[PDB]
């Protein structure tokens, strides 16, 4: 019984020496990971990559914004929308083949 | 697998896969390095 | 049991050696906190946030 | 410590350190550092062609 308290008292004692070890390992790769430099640039990527998409959610609510403003006149205007949509499509059809065919014409 | 991970980390990407060429818009770094490489590559063979 | 009696006396003259690295690796913990401390770790600085941030 | 030795043996990779921390906190210091770098290699290039 002394002879297996002993054991487990070995074991108890040396798997916290590599569970620490595992810690050192772990905590020296993060210290020389970033240095002084690369802290203070990784906090400058934090407040460049703020900066741009506080600009870009920014304008897509403007977008969505513009979008429900439209939406608020009503399905007339939806179909107005929709109209002037196929209208301006087929005008670009149009005006795409005639620019070809002037410039095939040079 | 953390800490394999981790080791993995600091070896090859430090940041550099967290850019693009729209952030930074003049020249984004993998044109940097690349332009890099090519003027280190024409010292070592001016100095060989 | 004389065996066994072995085993656990190179245990038990082990035991020392663990405790006083134990003590070493603990300082050696510390230290390495302290030079995480001194430049302010956190999540924002990894490489995960800041490859997140890009991709979204 | 494969990767400690060969990160200390390397000044290419050590440079690889620094290159994303001159590009992002102030890119005139890389610009120029790279610039200065391409006109020493333009100048050994008239040296040994003279």
């Amino acid at each position: 019984s002394e002879l297996d308290r002993i054991n487990a008292q070995y074991l108890e004692v040396k798997c916290g020496a590599m569970i620490l070890k595992l810690r050192m390992e772990e905590l020296k790769i993060l210290s020389d990971t970033y240095t002084v430099e690369k802290v203070e640039v990784h906090r400058l990527i934090r407040d460049r990559l703020e900066g741009a998409i506080h600009l870009q959610e920014q304008d897509m609510e403007n977008s969505r914004q513009v979008l429900n403003s439209y939406e608020v006149l009503g399905e007339e205007f939806d179909r107005l929308v929709k109209e002037y949509t196929v209208l301006k499509q087929a005008t670009e059809n149009k005006r795409w083949a005639l620019q070809e065919f002037s410039k095939v014409y040079r | 697998p953390e800490l394999q991970g981790i080791v993995g980390d600091w070896w090859e990407q430090p940041g550099q896969a967290a850019l693009s060429e729209e952030l930074c818009q003049g020249l984004s770094l993998p044109q940097w390095r690349l332009r890099w490489v090519q003027a280190q590559g024409a010292l070592q063979k001016l100095c060989s | 049991l004389s065996t066994e009696r072995a085993k656990v006396d190179n245990r038990r003259q082990n035991m020392d050696f663990l405790k006083a690295k134990s003590e070493e690796f603990r300082f050696g913990i510390k230290a390495a906190e302290e030079q995480l401390s001194a430049r302010g770790m956190d999540a924002s600085l990894s490489h995960q946030s800041l490859v997140a941030l890009s991709e979204k | 410590k494969t990767k400690r030795k060969t990160l200390a043996n390397n000044k290419l990779h050590q440079m690889e350190r620094e290159f994303y921390v001159y590009f992002l906190k102030d890119e005139d210091y890389l610009k120029d550092i790279v610039e200065n770098l391409e006109t020493q290699s333009k100048i050994k290039a008239v040296s040994l062609e003279d």
